């Protein structure tokens, strides 16, 4: 909550033009970035990310402005295809929650 | 149980690096624009773009 | 649907939802009243609140609302723009008539 | 005794509108509605930020109704995000804060008072049908909910 | 069920019949809710496993 009081009284005011997102402590925490992109994105500042696992910034529908270097958890799946192919596996029971 | 992991990707200082190493150039180019615009004044001074 | 309109049943809406809450459950939630400790206070959860607040009713009517945040019988109207740039009343939407 | 908090911005009459709110036979039920009358230029999100702890702060209160004069295409990401945050709920009713948007969270107890994505879809057709305007084509560009509108035509 | 025992005796491999549950053939139809199309009948236990 003290997030976004922080961040329009003492950020924007110094003519920023790029924010690294942080890390949480906890890896399971995922609002790390919620609060701050929300009003970064409001007057179209881009935003680089860091520590950024999450696929749910990447919809193009919210978090528009929002670019990060670590590709989340989503990415696995490209070495999953190839990986079943050198191996000559090709029926496969998928799993998921 | 088989898996796969990434290299480098817990520590953040390694990738801060990277961080900044990219918009060395990205703001050269940029700077050499015209129609250079100013941030907003503040979280209540200004509401556009 | 004017604005004092507009508040009066927005008003109702909200009324109509926690006071009735009372006459079943008959135990009002009191969330610490401050900026902080959302976090410790979660045992006095909304969910029961949130369980029939979309069935909402004002002497009379059928407002409830969508999971999605929409009116499920919403009043809508048809415009047409002019000669002189002014967008004139065409048509009505009144419970899937036309 | 519950209070509720209605906050508006653009240009009105504040007592007018304040005039009817103590019109309410609701003998019915005590639901004691402790309307308060608040009015302030709060475009900004500076302004709501602080405003919307104070008044729970200041007055215990269980449900905000709020409504606006302004055209700001994100002023509803922003709104949704306070009750996201929280679990007192709030409506939006007229001006930006009953603008179109796809998605809401779980926590978000937030709704609109506006047309529906899909609705506007299924009317507009359905008065093509009273014309007999049987042919058309689709041009759309990249917006949060695009491809809801699109799902809807072809069924 | 003449024929299916041909293919059992040819082919080794061992087999249970049963009916299909409504009693119709099979085609493609449209659900309540958006434009999903699920078949029915003994067109649809197939794909079902
Ligand atoms: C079919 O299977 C049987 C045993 O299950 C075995 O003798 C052989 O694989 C097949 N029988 C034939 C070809 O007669």
């Amino acid at each position: 909550i003290q997030m976004a009081l922080s961040v329009c009284e003492d950020l924007i005011s110094s003519q920023v033009y790029a924010i690294l997102v942080s890390h949480p402590p906890t890896p399971n925490d995922h609002f790390t970035p919620t609060p701050v992109s929300y009003t970064a994105g409001f007057y179209r500042i881009p935003v680089l990310g860091l520590t950024t696992r999450m696929s749910i910034y990447s919809d193009k529908s919210i978090h528009l402005s929002f670019l990060r270097t670590v590709p989340p958890y989503s990415h696995q799946s490209s070495v999953w295809f190839e990986m079943m192919r050198v191996y000559s596996w090709n029926h496969i029971i998928l799993l998921v929650s | 149980i088989l898996g796969l992991q990434l290299i480098n990707g817990k520590n953040e200082s390694a990738h801060i690096s990277d961080a900044v190493g990219v918009v060395a150039q990205a703001v050269h180019e940029l700077l050499e624009k015209e129609n250079i615009t100013d941030p907003p004044r503040g979280c209540v001074g200004n509401t556009n773009i | 649907y004017g604005l004092p309109a507009r508040v009066r049943d927005g008003i109702a809406i909200i009324t109509t939802a926690a006071s009735d809450m009372l006459s079943e459950h008959s135990f009002i939630p009191e969330p610490k009243s401050s900026c902080y400790n959302t976090h410790e206070k979660r045992i006095y959860q909304s969910n029961m609140l949130n369980r029939y607040l979309i069935n909402v009713t004002f002497e009379g009517r059928n407002l409830s609302f969508s999971e999605d945040g929409y009116q499920m019988h919403p009043k809508l109207v048809i415009i047409l723009l002019n000669k002189e740039r002014k967008w004139e009343r065409v048509g009505k939407w009144k419970d899937k008539s036309l | 005794s519950i209070g509720i908090a209605v906050i508006l911005v653009g240009t009105s009459d504040e007592v007018a509108i304040k005039d009817a709110h103590e019109k309410d036979d609701f003998h019915h039920l005590s639901v004691v509605p402790r309307v308060e009358l608040v009015a302030m230029n709060e475009t900004d999100p500076k302004s709501i930020i602080t405003r919307i702890c104070d008044l729970m702060s200041d007055r215990k209160i269980q449900g905000v109704v709020f409504a606006d004069d302004t055209d700001q295409e994100a002023i509803a990401q922003i709104l949704d995000f306070i009750s996201a945050q929280t679990l007192t709920p709030i409506l939006g009713i007229h001006g930006g804060s009953s603008m179109i948007m796809a998605d809401k969270d779980e926590s978000s107890m937030f709704f609109q008072f506006g047309p529906s994505i899909e609705q506007q879809a299924s009317v507009m057709l359905n008065i093509m049908e009273e014309y007999d305007w049987y042919i058309f084509s689709i041009v759309t560009t990249y917006f949060p909910g695009y491809q809801d509108f699109v799902n809807k035509i072809r069924s | 069920i003449d024929l299916l025992i041909k293919l059992a005796r040819t082919m080794n491999f061992t087999y249970e019949v049963h009916l299909v549950a409504d009693g119709k053939f099979g085609t493609q139809e449209r659900v309540n809710n958006s434009n999903k199309k699920e078949w029915n009948g003994m067109m649809g236990e197939l794909l079902s496993g």
